């Protein structure tokens, strides 16, 4: 039994979503390993399977519910359970292939998709890019519904792919970035929904690159600056870890702590 | 998706047939495949994307399922054929799932693409 964190979109407030994300982070990493003030996720290699995942239980005002499984190494969604079925993205190696069989063992039906959970593939299936897919409590509410109905036959592939894209960003990306968590709190605050702006999208795209640069950094300065975009799409470069401390909450482990 | 099947027809008993099915355009190496048969439409054999996991129905120890991802082909090798095996055989696939485990393996509904059937008739 992996740890379970419960969140409802019903009556969702800025605080309840903040408490939720805080708790998700708390389960992803012990915080024992920090590098330049930024917590590093457990190193995949050597990690015992009984520690490998956490579970995120999502429910809405519709009183439908689904269970997401997150990999503690990258904080990313690997699959989910609705009712008597579990569904998993295509594992990219044998060792990942084996890991997920420890998820949702008592379900009647077990499916592995032909596709992975990367944005490029999901976008192709959903028929839309991330920048065309709106985010907020309303979109999460619908995504949860689409995911639950998939197990009953009421959800088509394109809507499923779209719902993944919504959940991954509002949960995984938000746990990874305080900045992305912030934009979600803002949507909830004004009770609005909107597609993510360029600052959100480029962060998402850059998480692995920023994990590497921060961990390989000499003294906190980057050998290669990292270009990001602001909300308005204008471009600027990050030369130093100091400016990302407010931005990025967790990193994938790239190397030994020295 | 396009399918091309070979093998079928009349064979005697204790004798054998090989059914072959080529698929396209899809990503076949990523696709769960299955064989079904009718009279009277049920699951016969099925195989996952990497061919490390296979299921059989009545046919166990006789029929074996195989695939070559290089050719986008899936095979059914039928051995020790008995009159009760006479049926129309359909190759099925899923462009959605790489692996279908549990009950859903045998649901015709788990598979979103289907070849035309081939009559297989095993005489006494
Ligand atoms: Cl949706
Ligand atoms: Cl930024
Ligand atoms: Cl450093």
């Amino acid at each position: 039994q992996y740890p379970i964190i419960n969140f409802t979109t019903a009556g969702a407030t800025v605080q309840s979503y903040t408490n939720f994300i805080r708790a998700v982070r708390g389960r992803l990493t012990t915080g024992a390993d920090v590098r330049h003030e930024i917590p590093v996720l457990p190193n995949r290699v050597g990690l015992p399977i009984n520690q490998r995942f956490i579970l995120v239980e999502l429910s809405n005002h519709a009183e439908l519910s689904v269970t997401l499984a997150l990999d503690v190494t990258n904080a990313y969604v690997v699959g989910y359970r609705a009712g008597n079925s579990a569904y998993f993205f295509h594992p990219d190696n044998q060792e990942d292939a084996e890991a997920i069989t420890h998820l949702f063992t008592d379900v009647q039906n077990r499916y592995t998709f032909a596709f992975g959970g990367n944005y490029d593939r999901l976008e192709q299936l959903a028929g839309n890019l991330r920048e065309n897919i709106e985010l907020g409590n309303g979109p999460l509410e619908e995504a949860i519904s689409a995911l639950y109905y998939y197990s009953t036959g009421g959800t088509q592939l394109p809507t499923l792919a779209r719902s993944f894209i919504i959940c991954i960003q509002m949960i995984s990306e938000a746990a990874r970035f305080q900045y992305i968590e912030g934009e979600m709190r803002t949507r909830i605050r004004y009770n609005r929904r909107s597609a993510p702006d360029p600052s959100v999208i480029t962060l998402e795209n850059s998480w692995g690159r920023l994990s590497t640069a921060i961990q390989e950094s000499n003294q906190g300065a980057f050998a290669s600056p990292i270009q990001l975009q602001r909300r308005n799409g204008s471009k600027f470069s990050v030369y130093d870890v100091s400016i990302l401390i407010p931005i990025i909450a967790l990193m994938v482990y790239r190397c030994a702590p020295p | 998706v396009q399918l091309a099947e070979t093998g079928g027809g009349l064979v005697q008993a204790g004798g054998s047939l090989r059914l072959s099915c080529a698929a396209s355009g899809t990503t076949f190496s990523k696709n769960a495949m299955a064989w079904f048969r009718q009279a009277k439409r049920e699951f016969v054999a099925g195989i996952n994307w990497n061919a490390v996991s296979t299921n059989y129905a009545s046919v166990k120890g006789r029929f074996t399922v195989s695939r070559d991802n290089a050719k986008n082909t899936v095979y059914l090798q039928m051995n020790s054929l008995k009159p009760e095996d006479t049926a129309v055989y359909y190759c099925a696939g899923s462009s959605i799932y790489s692996d279908i485990s549990g009950a859903a393996t045998v649901w015709a509904t788990s598979y979103n693409y289907w070849g035309q059937g081939t009559q297989v008739t095993v005489s006494s």
